[PDB]
């Protein structure tokens, strides 16, 4: 966990998250669509388990990012939920729910769900 | 095409 | 949004949360399992959409509990995704997902998924 | 479960599915997105569990909509997954994953997701 | 799609599911939990699109599998809800829900979620 | 709207 | 029970 | 484990 989780990730689409794994379990850093423009960077902030099982268990964690910077506003907001694994090949696999800001009558069609795997790999 | 996709 | 969001929200089961939501879209507070004793709050951290829609919509949100405090360790996290909604009875509607820690065998039964109302009104 | 499953149920915004639970574990029926007129009677077909345990537990279940019929074709299909439980205020709380036809590129925003409470009382 | 669907299909995990698309849009078929013995085998039933869109879309289907047989009752019925994608490389990718009937005291863990994707190809 | 809804 | 819950 | 899965 920690020192394993802080650094730079790269999902299957080509999006990138670069966190901060704090003593405290806290975790910080940004979001980017893509790979290199300030307009697709978004702020992220979470929590991890900071001191997981000894076992060959994940470590489990979570964070959300709001989808409002300086240029976009989405009107929405997507949060992770998933474990890491380290090791030689290490990953982040997350399901993942995207809410929008609906009217009421529209408020069944609010939220998607997906998933997403990490890895420090740019393939 | 959404932020957290483009 | 903002002003409307910071405050105690109460779930159907008991629970209590406790936020500030920040000028800057960030949300900070803590979660109790139940309303008085300190082994069962937890920290919280999260993002929401600081300038919402002006037509009739929800403000999106979203936040992240891990489980580890200085009493228990339970090894997992939920994120819940969801939206403000303003008003005479104002509410926050929620889905979440909880995800444990789990050896690469157990990985199918790491997340469960629900949905939570949270309302001021503690009933 | 079979006998007590077997009729009408409402759920909160109007909608009345009517299904027959036979004897091996079947579900067959008619979903209507609102109370009177062919148009919007799509089938359904899906399983519960015929041997539930003796103790104070629901019974699972499970169904499929696909969103075609003689007068519309929405190119997609909704999943109920929950549990049924009887007596005085018989109820079966379900969570649903509504899928579009998509391009691959399209492929994110594919799958919505919710829940329904359906009771025998039409409020 | 239906000529398409009919057939046997492999999960990364070795499960089998073995379906008929019928001409009505039903789906009828068995799922083994693993590839050779009638314990391991439970009825499933579903639908799918039968007319779907003739741009480059996929083809909306779901299931469910009630965990049931001669042998064994675990008290639990998954849905799987996704798209049949066509091609040289045919595949089938699924979000599921496994719920299990629970006390109302459990309730709150009684509903997994997953993903799945299915191809022709055993590997 | 689509027909689980309307 | 979990935490979440209890 | 569950049937789902063995």
């Amino acid at each position: 966990a920690e020192a394993g989780i802080t650094g730079t990730w790269y999902n299957q689409l080509g999006s990138t998250f670069i966190v901060t794994a704090g003593a405290d379990g806290a975790l910080t850093g940004t979001y980017e669509s893509a790979v290199g423009n300030a307009e697709s960077r978004y702020v992220l902030t979470g929590r991890y388990d900071s001191a997981p099982a000894t076992d060959g268990s994940g470590t489990a964690l979570g964070w959300t990012v709001a989808w409002k910077n300086n240029y976009r506003n989405a009107h929405s907001a997507t949060t992770w939920s998933g474990q890491y694994v380290g090791g030689a090949e290490a990953r982040i696999n997350t399901q993942w729910l995207l809410t929008s800001g609906t009217t009421e009558a529209n408020a069944w069609k609010s939220t998607l769900v997906g998933h997403d795997t990490f890895t420090k790999v740019k393939p | 095409c959404h932020p957290q996709f483009c």
